[PDB]
């Protein structure tokens, strides 16, 4: 029969023995549901994921939940099919689990719904598109020095405290009302809290009702957390893939999912590599982010944010990630201290996608003219901290005047910092932008006290500003 | 002249004592991050030899 | 026996029982239709790695024995195609229609195979061509830092030689696949991809595949390198080979290293950049030169893989983004790049005007540092000072300009004997393109005689053309 | 008697004795092996013995590639360790790690002398114990670090900062004048390196009196391990039945140290700090004692020793040191500056410079060279900020003078014509102590400081100058 | 972070292969698992709460360590407390620049909001 | 223990180099074959010094109080060792021989003890 | 240094456990036997007396390597010699700042003793 039995338990580590010639396939889902037929046990309701063929009829398996209470000799079925989770127009409005279950309590979804498998393969080398147009945010220094590209690969990097989930909060408020096209937010390894006040503050919008969601949160074991990526991909793609429609995806965390992998790989029986981390850490991350991509029918535009685990970029998962994103944003801990945010170095900014073609002529000038003013300065900032500004040349010194100013006015207000801070947040488009770096950079505001340009919009506030101050 | 003599004098004075305090600020966390990559050095190479040995 | 059972699957990695009479690095086919590679020979088992999709394949299935090592399609057919690491072809145009097969294990050519490298690979930029020459049969690493032009240098290089006579294959190793795509795409517009063949093993393969992707390629080079033909081979991310054979060790629970790295990982790219020769004349005189790429994340050099490599090529190429943000565009370090072949790398002319140029550019850089402290100067060392700001200037370059080689040497010409010193230095590049100008419209038996020849024109002749072009030249 | 094949791990093979004769450690083994049928490669393949197992087994290292062995192919024992031809047969020819020429120029016949390549090293009261200066005709090294006749000395260096370039010119400007027999040993570098230094040779004639030994970067494990014994047991045939003096150029030893950690967790050790070996020490001095002269004859051994990342205390270096008479130590730092041969003037102890017979004259320019260099470089953090104005009086006339010391240093080398569009010079010890005195006597303070750059004698420092100008 | 400690001295006699600063993979999961239980509840759910006031000793004012930014990633915002100005003669010595109440805000009285701005 | 808890009385303990017990643990852990901690000691430092200094209290009967010696592995007060053993201490005097030079014993400047215990 | 080197070779092709750079747990224990053995033996055992010196060589001033660590802490005193001041004219070479000798005093006689201090 296909049904098998519990031989050992290790965390969140199964090994279930199958009868001979009823193994099932590397990544099929085995259900047990155990009904607590005596006082000294209880009740379970669990589902496995296949991951190794052990040898012996033997297979090893990872728990999607809590494993507690697991007995040798419980009876696994095999469902024969890997995870498979409603899609369609039904999800929309809906909040789910890595399994796919609602949970935020308008109901069940039918039991005939259409469902499809969390694991396929990638689109084909005939099936990509590849063509790159701008994705305006309204934020300055992205629009000038990181610009986004429509249907590819975003990355924010960061360490703890930073500032990646309020610039993807702004990044949600700037863009998904105007959207227009579906939109999917993934929760991955991150506060259950902040899942609770995007529901609302999503419910309110009625950006709920296109938009809404699946989670899986630090509370949850290793299992779900290397999943839930994959649920939401999948309610993703079929929109790509059924209805051409053009598709944002968020998700919030994206280095939990490899250290969940981690988490487990040892209890897998795996030899540790660098760091620790699994020996598989670049084809799983691969496997899963290759799925992220546009094709003829439609795009998906993904916005991910990435921990950096210490305060550390060499790190094996960021440093793996960096090969598959189309731009990146670095925030650092020292601008953030400084007051600066959204806190981006502006350097690193896959400043290589901005270039070519649609900056190239006029604002590609503005942008390359701030890269050498900011790196000029932090060439100066290592004698600048022994002995101040009273030794450098009056040429010298022009740099440092004009590189304050810059570097202030990369800052600004943003919407959902309203909320800390009783100042509105404000919108600049790439032209004002523009404008502002080049006057800035002609010298038209050298007399302005450095103040009047930290946290405003256009170049126009500035003025105002400084004014309001006195000057 | 007397008078800008004594402010010269004054002002070197002054820049100095703050160069100096600077500078063992500076040495201070440089200290602090020395020690750090010493440590985290050490644990990586113990780390890697018990690996090896674990894993023959 | 000629069969075996699976006892083991798991990570792209299968053991076997029997295969009694298997070889070592022998072809295996499983019952699936998928292949794969035996890499360990057990006393009582057999270690195979999994060259395709392993999510079919259970304990128990059969496994077959097919009698090859490990091998590879080759032939004039792989032209204008994209293929998979084992010829399989990927772009949706039909079957590739090959003839023949080589191992993609061989011997590298002997020290009496060999020939010393004489003649030159032109990029079109003035900086390699001019500081770090690459020759026919060289070896060169460009290392850059995302940021800088790294990745665009080896596609110019490619489409710079569209009229070489020479052969392409690009390989894409662990690479995102639109990627490989906007690649291909560049490549078809410039029909640069008539000649191309391009070998793709996208980050969503198993790691078997990217593992296999460089030897694939130099396995396709060779057929036309021991042909008598001449061949340009691109590795790209030759790092994420690395990790997938860190991966595949780890799995088959070979203990680790240096890091986690295995002690083979030295050897690995050693024998795949010994392939890389010009041939003797006994032998047909072919050639095949390699250029691997790898990107530093913040520059740094000290990485342990990067290093490995650096000491197996014959020399590298740095971009530094301090470099390329202070406004030195290609971001090429002097002081730290270099090339083991140069000089003999170099057209005649080339020769004659560039024969210094790379320790003077680096006695510069050391004398600018020393002269910012130095609260005094004399008349040799400023002379000094203005020669090597003229040298920055003129070694600078638009991305997607390709220049000459009878141009570059007419240029650097002007540099070093003197002709640039009255005009200012924020003057070079006007001068350098309305300079062209003039020689296209004046210059032509000049051109065509460093063409020809591979020598310098008449001195004075040389000289009298660029008088008359300074008097007609404008000063800001 | 026959032995089978039981395991196979890449450079690493199990075989099976049967009747109680095992092979003793280091025999060598021989596969043979003609195909039985088309699916199946013919196989001729050598083994050494490393270990004896429980169970009539053995681990063996294979000195060529693995592929297409079978499981229960046929093992025969030649009795004995790999041995190679000795004698004047091997004058002029190039040959592999088993002896095996690989020019062009025919076969060694059948019947010659062939010698083991396994051998213990030389007894305490056999040693040779008396320096004599070797002249190089290179400016740094004949001041700074001189080499001793019948001694080692060693080439430190991280990767690019002219190792091959500086053994290539000690070849062109000591084998032509030696009275002796030459001996390159190849051992994991570059082919083209290989076949670029064998046409020169040939080119000059020194060919007709050298022994070259190849085993390069494409080779397996053994071949890396053993051929530098190969070469050894040909200049050690030279050294003790002819009484010769003998020249040992061995290009990057340290492949030897990393060849044997390749295979060394495949033999089954457990790793030692740095990932290395357990015995490397041990097995470094092996090779390392054998390369010796003796009342017999002398082997002036030069060797250029790799250091991973620049960091002379990984092991390999570490442990390399404790064998030498001499080193010179290059500098990236001057590699960078463009300041080739780019030697670093502290590092090589000057051992030689051990003060007897420089003493007099040499001992002390030498001397006052160092103390200026060293000056120099406690100054250069002083001298970006406070020092350049505060030394300008004091401490400048150390700094204008370091700076030209410094530049004088370098020199243009015959063989770094193609990186310099110069051609070489050699400069006698005579004529470099003369000139270093000068340049601290302050004869040339006026002079700019870019004359002295790749030059030999200070004449030329002159004529440069006077062209430049001056 | 003694707790950590504890729980790493555990892992390795089990034998989990150690990572970063020795600690094992799942260290955050360890205080996942704890800190994310304290919360506020619902109407539905009967309305009542549970607030959490974790303790990290830091080496040398170090925040960039593993456990400390693993403990910033988890939590609402952190107080940090300066030895200096503990030793200065400020005891209560809360560093004003580093610390932060990401939800707390909301929940101040209008009397205290009203005054808080200008201090 | 003996005398505060049989005796009833206050004892003086003195450990000369509470580092070197630490390192002989952890040379004992190595010998045992444990797995290595962080900077190479053994996983049961904590608990080990733990053990030891919990011991030395004062009870309703009797107390100790331990003066001991603690040796910086690199003048690195981060260090596992110093870390561990400083996470005990309630006092500390420093010892000066400038003051020693001027003639001043003691010779004593002990200023951390100020704060807790004073 | 080379001692403790072939000991460490012989316990790891022994298969025992690795310590702190493959030095197995007894590599102090061995120079301490080593070290204490050199003593000056009180008069009722006949008044010897053995005193050693162990030598050990730098790779630039480094002496953080675990072996010299050890063997520093196990001896009375280190003498410490610097190319820096080699190269600056001052030979024998010796740092007398950091070096130390702890018998010191009992270890001169007294004409020494009278005129070493003011030096
Ligand atoms: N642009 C901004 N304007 C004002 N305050 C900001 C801004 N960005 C961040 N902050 C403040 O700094 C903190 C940053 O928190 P945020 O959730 O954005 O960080 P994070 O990188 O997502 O952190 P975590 O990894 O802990 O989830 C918040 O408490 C917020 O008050
Ligand atoms: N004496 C020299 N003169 C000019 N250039 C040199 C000299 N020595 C080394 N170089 C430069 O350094 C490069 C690398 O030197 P190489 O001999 O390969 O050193 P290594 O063997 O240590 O890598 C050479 O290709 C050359 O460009
Ligand atoms: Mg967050
Ligand atoms: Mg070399």
């Amino acid at each position: 029969m296909t049904r098998g039995r519990v031989i050992q338990v290790m965390g969140p580590v199964v090994d279930v023995k199958f009868e001979n010639g009823h193994l099932p396939a590397i990544y099929n889902a085995l259900k047990i549901q155990h009904k607590a037929r005596n006082e000294n046990e209880v009740d379970i309701d669990l589902t496995l994921e296949v991951a190794l063929h052990l040898g012996d009829d033997t297979v090893r398996t990872i728990a999607m939940a809590s494993t507690d209470g697991l007995i040798r000799g419980m009876e696994v079925i095999d469902t024969g099919a890997p995870i498979s989770v409603p899609v369609g127009e039904v999800t929309l409005g809906r909040v789910f689990n890595v399994l796919g279950e609602p949970i935020d309590l308008e109901g069940d979804i039918p039991a005939d719904a259409r469902r499809d498998p969390i694991h396929r393969p990638a689109p084909k080398f005939e099936e990509l598109a590849t063509e790159v147009e701008i994705l305006e945010t309204g934020i300055k220094v992205v629009d000038l020095l990181a610009p986004y590209i429509k249907g590819g690969k975003i990355g924010l990097f960061g360490g703890a405290g930073v500032g990646k989930t309020v610039l993807i909060q702004e990044l949600i408020h700037n863009i998904a009302q105007e959207h227009g096209g579906i939109s999917v937010f993934a929760g991955v390894g991150e506060r259950t809290r902040e899942g609770n006040d995007l529901y609302h503050e999503m419910k309110d919008s009625g950006v709920i009702s296109k938009t809404a969601m699946v989670f899986g949160q630090m509370n949850e074991p290793p299992g779900a957390r290397m999943r839930v990526a994959l649920t939401g991909l999948t309610m993703a793609e079929y929109f790509r893939d059924e209805q051409g429609q053009d598709v944002l995806l968020f998700i919030d965390n994206i280095f939990r999912f490899t250290q969940a992998g981690s988490e487990v790989s040892a209890l897998l029986g795996r030899m540790p590599s660098a760091v620790g981390y699994q020996p598989t850490l670049a084809t799983e991350m691969g496997q899963l982010q290759e799925r992220i991509t546009s094709t003829a029918k439609g795009s998906i535009t993904s916005i991910q944010a990435i921990y950096v685990p210490a305060d550390d970029y060499t790190d094996p998962a960021p440093a793996t990630t960096f090969s598959h994103l189309d731009a990146t944003t670095n925030l650092e801990r020292k601008l953030a201290e400084m007051g600066i945010y959204p806190a981006v170095d502006p350097l690193a900014s896959t400043s290589r996608a901005l270039a070519p073609e649609i900056v190239g002529e006029e604002h590609y000038q503005v942008a390359r003219k701030v890269q050498q003013t900011l790196q000029r300065y932090k060439e100066l900032q290592d004698i600048i901290a022994i002995l101040g500004m009273d030794e450098l040349s009056d040429e010298d010194k022009l740099v440092v005047h004009r590189a304050r100013r810059i570097q202030f006015f990369l800052s600004q207000n943003f919407h959902v910092a309203e909320q800390f801070t009783g100042q509105p947040g404000s919108y600049v488009p790439v032209k004002e932008t523009v404008r502002g770096f080049k006057e800035i950079l002609e010298g038209k505001y050298d007399h302005l006290p450095e103040d009047a340009f930290r946290l405003v919009g256009r170049i126009e506030e500035v003025v105002e500003k400084a004014k309001a101050m006195g000057v | 002249l007397l008078d800008a003599k004594a402010s010269e004098h004054a002002a070197r004075m002054t820049a100095m004592k703050n160069a100096t305090d600077n500078a063992n600020e500076l040495i201070r966390t440089l200290t602090l991050s020395y020690n750090r990559a010493r440590q985290a050095a050490i644990t990586q190479e113990i780390t890697e030899i018990v690996a090896g040995a674990n894993a023959l | 026996s000629d069969v075996g059972t699976v006892i083991q699957v798991g990570d792209g990695i299968a053991r076997a029982h029997g295969l009694d009479n298997v070889m070592s690095g022998e072809l295996v086919e499983f019952a699936n239709g998928v292949m794969g590679m035996a890499l360990n020979l057990e006393e009582n088992n057999v270690g195979i790695v999994i060259l395709g999709p392993y999510t079919g394949i259970k304990e128990g299935d059969e496994v077959r024995r097919t009698g090859r090592i490990m091998e590879v399609p080759v032939g004039e057919a792989l032209i204008g195609r994209v293929v998979n690491p084992l010829g399989q072809p990927v772009d949706g145009l039909g079957p590739v229609e090959t003839t023949e097969t080589r191992p993609i294990e061989s011997r590298a050519p002997g020290v009496m195979d060999r020939r010393s490298v004489h003649e030159p690979l032109q990029t079109g930029i003035k900086a390699i061509d001019a500081l770090v020459p690459i020759g026919r049969g060289q070896r060169e690493l460009i290392i850059g830092d995302r940021q800088t032009g790294a990745a665009s240098v080896a596609i110019d290089t490619i489409i710079n030689q569209k009229d070489q006579n020479m052969i392409s294959i690009y390989v894409a190793i662990g690479q995102k696949e639109s990627t490989v795509r906007t690649v291909v795409e560049t490549l078809r517009k410039h029909g640069a991809l008539d000649y191309t063949i391009v070998v793709t093993a996208s980050a969503s393969q198993p790691a078997p595949l990217l593992f296999l992707a460089p030897y694939a390629g130099v396995a396709m080079g060779e057929y036309f390198m021991y042909k008598g033909k001449h061949v340009l081979v691109v590795y790209a991310a030759l790092s994420k080979q690395a990790a997938a054979y860190r991966e595949l060790s780890l799995l088959l629970r070979r203990p680790p290293g240096r890091e986690a790295y295995p002690g083979d990982i030295f050897y690995l790219h050693s024998r795949l950049l010994e392939r890389a020769a010009k041939l003797s004349d006994a032998k047909g005189g072919g050639s095949l030169t390699a250029l691997p790429f790898v990107e530093t994340q913040a520059g740094d050099i000290s990485a342990y893989i990067p290093t490995n490599v650096i000491s197996i090529t014959d020399g590298q190429i740095f971009l530094q983004s301090d470099l390329f943000f202070s406004g030195v565009r290609p971001a090429i370090n002097a002081g730290l790049s270099v090339s083991r072949v140069g000089g003999a790398a170099q057209i005649k002319a080339m020769k004659k005007v560039a024969g210094t140029l790379r320790l003077d550019l680096a006695a510069y850089r050391e004398l600018e540092a020393f002269a910012q402290f130095g609260s005094d100067l004399d008349k040799a060392t400023q002379a000094k000072l203005a020669r090597g700001a003229r040298t920055v200037e003129v070694l600078k370059q638009d991305l997607h300009q390709p220049i000459p080689v009878e141009k570059q040497v007419l240029i650097i010409y002007a540099l070093t004997r003197g002709f640039l010193d009255d005009i200012p230095v924020e003057d070079v590049r006007r001068f350098e393109k309305e300079f062209y100008l003039f020689l296209d419209q004046n210059g032509q038996h000049l051109l065509e005689h460093i063409r020809t020849t591979k020598d310098l024109p008449n001195e004075d002749d040389l000289n009298k053309a660029i008088e008359a072009f300074k008097k007609t030249f404008v000063v800001s």
